[PDB]
C-alpha cells in the first residue's frame, strides 16, 4: 500500500529548474490547459524586454542604443511596465521586437549576470512572431520554458511500469525554505537540483550572494541535516546546456569566481560525452566535485549521493538520467524498509 | 498541597508558531507542523538532564509555551532565581538549533518573576501537578507582553538579578488586570 | 521512530470541542486568602470531572481558570455535541451554587465547536493529553468571543444537534476578532 | 512670567468630578461604517453637552468614547455632587435612546468623585481646557472599576450629596486595583 | 467633516511622569508638577516651528501625552511618515533637555502608525477638532503596549519605512481589542 | 505679605551639610525632644565603630589589630550588625571602646576616605562613656553632630529683626535631585553647600566619582541652569575645619587629586584668619576658586556668586557669615522685585 510509492522531494534554490522537471514528468509518464499557459508566457516575454532597456542606462558603463531612433519605444516599453492588466496589444510586439534586433540592446543582454534576468528571455523575445499570433498554440517546449516562481508545496502523482511516484515540489526562494520540514518525514529520497551554469551571478534575495555558492550551502545543510541522516540524495547539475555556451563562449571565466578551479584538473573516470570540448568537460566535472567534497566528508555508509549532469528542458535527456535512477530508487525504498 | 516562600517561575513562548500552522493535504491536515513542535518541545525536555538544570522543575507545556519553575524541590538563597534564567538561555540555543536545521527563524519571548506560590494535584480523573498564585499570573504576563528574543522581568527580580551580576533595562510599565499598573525590565546579553 | 522522535498523536474526525472560563474570576481572587481561592477552585474543577464522566466528554486540561473537554473521545460517538451542550448546562448551574457560598458574582462562559482534532501528547517528559487544530482554536475563541452564562455555538455544532435544542442569533462576529474575520455564524442556546 | 512659562492653571476645592464610557462600543464598532460611527458618536455628544448645560457641568474633553465634565466650575456652587449625579442620570438614558436606533447593546458607565482640582491649559499651542489632580485620577478609577448602566460614586461623593439619593454597597475595591489598594469605600445609586 | 485616505498619527507618552506627580504643602498641592509639565509641553510645541516641521498638526495632550499628526494640509508619496518619525527623534531630544535641567530621568514612549481617517469637529459647546479611525486606535495601542526609548510602528508602516531607508525589528504580536493578534516593530537608531 | 518673605533654598550634593545649617537657624533664630534624637546618636556610634572594622581586611594593604585579642571583640561587633532593632546592651559600649582604643583601629580610621564613613565618626566615639547612660542628655554640639540622610523637601520657617524666612531642605543625592525642581520657582536666592574637606573622597552613589569634583560638576547644572538664570548663589565652602587638619597633617595632599593646584600660587586679596597657617590660606582659597571659575565663565550680570568660608557645625562661626548674608539677601529680592 503505503510502501509500494517512492515519495520523492525536490529540493534546491529559487529558479534552479525544480519545477521543469515535474513538467518533464508529466509529458513523459502522464495521460485544453495549454490555453491559460499563453497568459502566462505573455507575461514571461514582457518582463524579459523590459528588464533588459531598464538595465541598460543602470549598468556601469552604461549601454546606448545602437539606433537613437530606439529611443521612444524605450519610453513605450517603460512607459506601461507596472501595468496591472497588460492588453499586450499589436503596437507591443512591434517594439518589443524592434528593440530586441538593436544590437545595442543585445549588448546589454550579453552582461545580464550583472542584474537578474529569468532564463526564458532570449528563447521567447527570438519567437515574437510566433507568440503575437491570436491563434497561438505553445509547443511543449514553450511549456517546458514558460518561467512561474513556485510558493508553496505542490504533489505529483505517476506511474512507471506499473511502480508508483509522489514527487513533491517546492519553492527554492529563502522565504520558502520554511515549508520543507513537512515533506522530510517519509521521504524515500532528495532530487536536489542545481543550476550549474550561475557561476557568473548573485541570486535575488540579496545581490550579493553567488547563486552557485548559496546551492553549495543549501546542499551543505540538507546533507548533514539532522533530519535526514538516512536519506539520500539525488544529485541533478542542471542547465548543462547553459554552462556549455558559457565555457564556449570565453567571456566571463570560472576561476575568477571560484578561484580552485584554478587549481583543477580533469579526473580519470571522467566520460565526457561524444564531441564534448574537454574544457567543457573540466568545468561540469569540477563543478560536480564541489558537492562531492560536501558528501565525502560525512554520512558515514549511512546515506549516498548520485550525481547526474542534466539539461532540464530537454526531454530526451530527462527520460534517460531518470530511468538512470528509477534503478537506485527501488535499492534506496529497500534500505529503509529493513533498517 | 502545600505552599512556598520563593519559587522562579517562567513562560517561555514561540509566538512565530501559530502562523508556521497550517492545515493541508500535503503536511496531513497540520501533523507535520505539530511534528515540528514534538521536536522542539522534546529538545527542551533534554535540558532538564543537564546537572546544572537538575533544579528546573517542567510544570507543563499550553500550546506552544514551555512553563517551568525553580525552588519546588527546596523547603545563596536566590541562586535559583538565576538558574531559571540560565535556563531561558538554554531554551533560545535549543530553538536556533532547530531554526539550522528547519530553515525557520522562530524567536523566544519570556517572563520570569518569583514569590510565593502553592503547589499541588488538581482534579478528580487524572489527578496533575500545578502550581498557582499571583506570582504565577504576573509571569504569564510578563511573557505575554514582552518582547521576541528578550526576558522580562518584575522589579523585584530585576532587584535580586542584580545582586547576581546580571543588568536590566526599565522597559516602562504595564497593566495587570486585578494588580493595576507595574514597573518592569529586560535582562541584559 | 528513527530520525524524528516517534509521536503519540492521531487524527478523529466528528468530535465536538468545549471551553468555559470565569466570568469575573478576578474579582473573587480579591476577596478570598490566596488559600481559599485555591480550595473554592480545586472543588469546582473536582465536580467538572464528574459531569465529564456522565456526560461522556474526555476532560483534556485545566489551565488556571479555563476548562476544556470534548465529547467523541477516545472512541467515536453520534451524540458527540449534545454531551457537550448538557456539559455547558452543567457546568453554569454548578457555577451558581459556589456563588452562593462565596457570595461573590462568578459566572460560566462557554463556547463549542465541532470538526475534527489531532489528540496526544508532546515532548519526553511530563506528558498531558491534548488535542490541537483549527477548529479546537475556533473553539476557545468561540468561549473567549462568548456571552456570560450562556452557551455559545457555532455552525458546525448546530448540524450535530439536529435541532434539539433551541438557539438564536449569537452575534460572535462582533465579540470576538477572528469570529468577525473568519464570518462564523454564531448562536446561543435557550 | 519670566523663567518659567507663564502658567494658566489655578486650584480649585469642592468640586465633583464625572467620568462615562461607552460599555460595548467596540462591537458597535464592528457592525457599521466608519463614517456611521462618527456620527452616532458625535451626535450623542452634542447631545450630551446639552445636559451639561443644564445639570450645571462644565464638559472637559471627549477622548474617544470617555466623556467627562465636572460641577463646581467654573465658579463655586453648593450643589456640585447632586448636579453630576443628575448629568450622570441623563447620560444613561440618553444611550439607551441611541442604542434603540442602532439596534446594538450600548450603554454607559459612570463614576463620580469629589475633591480639589487644577484647572487651565498646558503648552503654547491647541489650548484645550483639562483638569489634574488625584481626585481626577480616583473619578476615572470609579468610572472604569464602574458598572454598566450605574453610577458608581465614592465616600467623598456622599458626603456632599446630604444622603437625598440613596445608595448600596458598591464593592469597586473588587473591579480595580487602585480602589483596593488605596482602600476605597464605593456605592452604587439606586 | 472629511475623511482621508493616509494619515500619519502618533503618540508620545512619558511612562514616568505619574510617578513624579505628587501633593503636598511643600509642591503646592502638586502645581510645581504640572509647571514642570508645562515646561515639556511648551517644549515640544516649539518644534512645530521648525520649517522641516510644518507638515505636523498638533491635535491634543491627554494627561501627558502627545498626540500630533502628518498629511492633513494633504488632498514622495510617504514622505510624510518619515517626517512623523524625524518628530519623534525631536520629543527625544527635548525631553533629554528637560532631564538635563531637571535633574530627572524621563523616557518617552512612541507609537506610530498610517491610513485612512476621518477629521472634524465635535461637540456643541466649544467645537474642536479630533480625528477619528482605526488608524488612530492602533497608533494608541503602539504606545501603551510599546517599550521607553521605543518607536513601535506596524507591519505596513514598518515596510514602508524601509523603502525610506529606516530598519526595524520584530518586536513580536499584540492583541488588539477588536482588531485580534497583529504584528509589530521597533525602528532602529 | 508674599514679597516680605525671603525663600532660601539650600542645594548641594549628599553629606556636603545642608540639614546642618538648619539646625543651625534652630539653635539660633528659632524658639522634650531630644529624647527621641537619642536613638539615632547611638545609631551612628554603631553605624561608625562596625564601618572601620569591616573596612580593616578589605583594605589593600589590610590593617591588622594591635592586639590579638580584640579579635573577639571584632567578631561581636561582626555578629551585630545588622540587627533589626538592637538594644545597645552594657556589653556594647565596652567593645566598641575596647576597639576604638585599639592602635590598629585607629590605623584603619586614618585610612578613611578609602571607604564610606560618617563625619560624626571620631566625635562620638571619642565620648562613648558620655553616650551609654541612660540618664544621658545630648549637648547641642550632640544634635550638629547626629547624622540622618535627608530625602525630600523639608520648610523651616523663622524671623530675624522680624524679617521672615523660608528655608527649604533637599537630599543631595542623586536620586533625590529630581526633587530640587519643586522649589526652583519663587525662590529669592541659592545657598549652595559644599564639603571643602572632600578633596580625597569619592562619592557614595557609585564609589568612583571624586566628591569635590561632583560638587563642581553639580554647581556648574545650577549655575548654568536654565530656570535660575535670575538667582545669585551663596555658596558656603563648609567643613573649614577638617579641611585644615588635612593639610596641616599633610598626609594626602590636594596635588595629587587635583593637579591643577600644583600651578595655584595664594591671591592678593586674600585675608587670612589670625594665625592661619599659608597653606590652609592657599588650600581654602583654591577651592574656592574653583568654583568662581564657573561662575564667571558666565551669568552677564544677570545673577552673581557670594562666597563664604564656613563651618556648619560651629554655631559661631555660622551666626557671623548668616548675618553677612542677610546683607544681600535684601538686595537681591530687589532687584527681581523690580525686573
Ligand atoms: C499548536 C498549534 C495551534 C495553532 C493550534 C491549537 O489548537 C492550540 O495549541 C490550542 C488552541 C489548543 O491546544 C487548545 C489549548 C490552547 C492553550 C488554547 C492552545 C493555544 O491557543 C495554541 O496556541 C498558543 O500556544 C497561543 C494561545 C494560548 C493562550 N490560551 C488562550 C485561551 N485561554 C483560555 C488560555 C490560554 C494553539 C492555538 O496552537
Ligand atoms: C498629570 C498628572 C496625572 C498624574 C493626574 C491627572 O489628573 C491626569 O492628567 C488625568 C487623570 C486627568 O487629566 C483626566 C484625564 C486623564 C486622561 C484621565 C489624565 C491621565 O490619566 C493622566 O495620566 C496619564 O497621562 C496616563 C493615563 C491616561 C489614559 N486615560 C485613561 C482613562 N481613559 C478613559 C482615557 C485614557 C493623569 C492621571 O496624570
Ligand atoms: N536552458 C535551460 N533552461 C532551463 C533549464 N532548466 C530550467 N530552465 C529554465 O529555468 C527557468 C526556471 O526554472 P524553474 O523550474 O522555474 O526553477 P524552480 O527551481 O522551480 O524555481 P522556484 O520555484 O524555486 S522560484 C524555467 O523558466 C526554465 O526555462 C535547463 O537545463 N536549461
Ligand atoms: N566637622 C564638621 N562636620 C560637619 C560640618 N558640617 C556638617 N558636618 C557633619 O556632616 C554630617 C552630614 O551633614 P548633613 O548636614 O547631614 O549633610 P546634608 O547635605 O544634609 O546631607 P543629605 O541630607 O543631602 S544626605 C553631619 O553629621 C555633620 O556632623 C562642618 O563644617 N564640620
Ligand atoms: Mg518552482
Ligand atoms: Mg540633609
Amino acid at each position: 500500500v503505503y510502501r509500494a510509492t517512492h515519495r520523492l522531494l525536490l529540493l534546491g534554490a529559487g529558479e534552479s529548474g525544480k519545477s521543469t522537471i515535474v513538467k518533464q514528468m508529466r509529458i513523459l509518464h502522464v495521460n485544453g490547459e495549454k490555453a491559460t499557459k499563453v497568459q502566462d508566457i505573455k507575461n514571461n516575454l514582457k518582463e524579459a524586454i523590459e528588464t533588459i532597456v531598464a538595465a541598460m542606462s543602470n549598468l556601469v558603463p552604461p549601454v546606448e542604443l545602437a539606433n537613437p531612433e530606439n529611443q521612444f519605444r524605450v519610453d513605450y516599453i517603460l512607459s506601461v511596465m507596472n501595468v496591472p492588466d497588460f492588453d499586450f496589444p499589436p503596437e507591443f510586439y512591434e517594439h518589443a521586437k524592434a528593440l530586441w534586433e538593436d544590437e545595442g540592446v543585445r549588448a546589454c543582454y550579453e552582461r545580464s549576470n550583472e542584474y537578474q534576468l529569468i532564463d526564458c528571455a532570449q528563447y521567447f523575445l527570438d519567437k515574437i512572431d510566433v507568440i503575437k499570433q491570436d491563434d497561438y498554440v505553445p509547443s511543449d517546449q514553450d511549456l517546458l520554458r514558460c518561467r512561474v516562481l513556485t510558493s508553496g508545496i505542490f504533489e505529483t502523482k505517476f506511474q512507471v511500469d506499473k511502480v508508483n511516484f509522489h514527487m513533491f515540489d517546492v519553492g527554492g526562494q529563502r522565504d520558502e525554505r520554511r515549508k520543507w520540514i513537512q515533506c522530510f518525514n517519509d521521504v524515500t529520497a532528495i532530487i536536489f537540483v542545481v543550476a550549474s551554469s550561475s557561476y557568473n551571478m548573485v541570486i535575488r534575495e540579496d545581490n550579493q550572494t553567488n547563486r552557485l555558492q548559496e546551492a553549495l550551502n543549501l546542499f551543505k545543510s540538507i546533507w548533514n541535516n539532522r533530519w535526514l541522516r538516512t536519506i539520500s540524495v539525488i544529485l541533478f547539475l542542471n542547465k548543462q546546456d547553459l554552462l556549455a555556451e558559457k565555457v564556449l563562449a570565453g567571456k566571463s571565466k570560472i576561476e575568477d569566481y571560484f578561484p580552485e578551479f584554478a587549481r583543477y584538473t580533469t579526473p580519470e573516470d571522467a566520460t565526457p560525452e561524444p564531441g564534448e570540448d574537454p574544457r567543457v568537460t573540466r568545468a561540469k566535472y569540477f563543478i560536480r566535485d564541489e558537492f562531492l567534497r560536501i558528501s565525502t566528508a560525512s554520512g558515514d555508509g549511512r546515506h549516498y549521493c548520485y550525481p547526474h549532469f542534466t539539461c532540464a528542458v530537454d526531454t530526451e535527456n530527462i527520460r534517460r538520467v531518470f530511468n538512470d535512477c528509477r534503478d537506485i530508487i527501488q535499492r534506496m525504498h529497500l534500505r529503509q524498509y529493513e533498517l | 498541597h502545600q505552599s512556598y516562600d520563593c519559587v522562579c517561575v517562567m513562560f517561555a513562548s514561540i509566538p512565530d508558531f501559530k502562523e508556521f500552522y497550517t492545515e493541508s493535504d500535503v503536511n496531513k491536515e497540520g501533523l507535520e507542523c505539530l511534528r515540528l513542535l514534538n521536536e522542539i518541545i522534546a529538545d527542551f525536555d533534554d535540558l532538564l538532564s543537564k546537572p546544572k538544570f537538575s533544579g528546573v522543575e517542567k510544570i507543563k507545556t499550553i500550546g506552544s509555551t514551555y512553563m517551568a519553575a525553580t525552588g519546588l524541590s527546596a523547603i545563596r538563597q536566590y541562586m535559583h532565581i538565576g538558574t531559571m534564567v540560565e535556563f531561558a538561555y538554554a531554551l533560545v540555543g535549543k530553538l536556533d538549533a532547530i531554526n539550522k536545521h528547519s530553515f525557520n527563524d522562530f524567536k523566544l519571548r519570556v517572563g520570569i518573576n518569583h514569590g510565593p506560590v502553592i503547589a499541588g494535584v488538581i482534579g478528580a480523573q487524572k489527578p496533575q501537578y500545578d502550581i498557582w498564585g499571583n506570582t504565577v499570573n504576573v509571569a504569564s504576563r510578563m511573557d505575554s507582553t514582552g518582547v521576541l528574543d528578550k526576558i522580562q522581568v518584575t522589579e523585584e527580580t530585576s532587584l535580586i538579578l542584580q545582586t547576581l551580576g546580571y543588568t536590566c533595562t526599565c522597559r516602562g510599565i504595564i497593566n495587570v488586570k486585578g494588580k493595576g499598573d507595574l514597573k518592569t525590565y529586560f535582562v541584559n546579553t | 521512530d528513527m530520525m524524528f522522535h516517534k509521536i503519540y498523536i492521531q487524527k478523529h474526525d466528528n468530535v465536538s470541542i468545549l471551553f468555559a472560563d470565569i466570568e469575573g474570576f478576578t474579582s473573587l481572587a480579591s476577596q478570598c486568602t490566596a488559600q481559599e481561592l485555591v480550595m473554592t477552585l480545586n472543588e469546582l474543577f473536582a465536580r467538572f470531572d464528574k459531569l465529564a464522566a456522565e456526560n461522556h466528554c474526555l476532560r483534556i486540561k485545566i489551565l488556571g481558570d479555563c476548562y476544556y473537554c470534548v465529547s467523541g473521545l477516545p472512541e467515536a460517538r453520534a451524540d458527540h455535541a449534545h454531551c457537550c451542550v448538557e456539559m455547558g448546562m452543567d457546568m453554569i448551574e454548578a457555577i451558581s451554587l459556589v456563588r452562593e457560598m462565596t457570595g461573590v458574582n462568578v459566572n460560566m462562559r462557554v463556547g463549542i465547536h465541532s470538526g475534527r482534532v489531532h489528540c496526544g501528547v508532546l515532548g519526553l517528559r511530563k506528558w498531558q493529553f491534548d488535542v490541537w487544530s483549527n477548529d479546537v482554536t475556533l473553539a476557545n475563541h468561540m468561549e473567549a468571543g462568548g456571552k456570560a452564562g450562556r452557551i455559545h455555538i457555532t455552525k458546525a455544532t448546530l448540524s450535530y444537534l439536529n435541532g434539539d435544542y433551541e438557539v438564536e442569533p449569537g452575534c460572535g462576529g462582533e465579540r470576538n476578532a477572528y469570529l468577525k474575520e473568519h464570518s462564523i455564524e454564531t448562536f446561543l442556546i435557550l
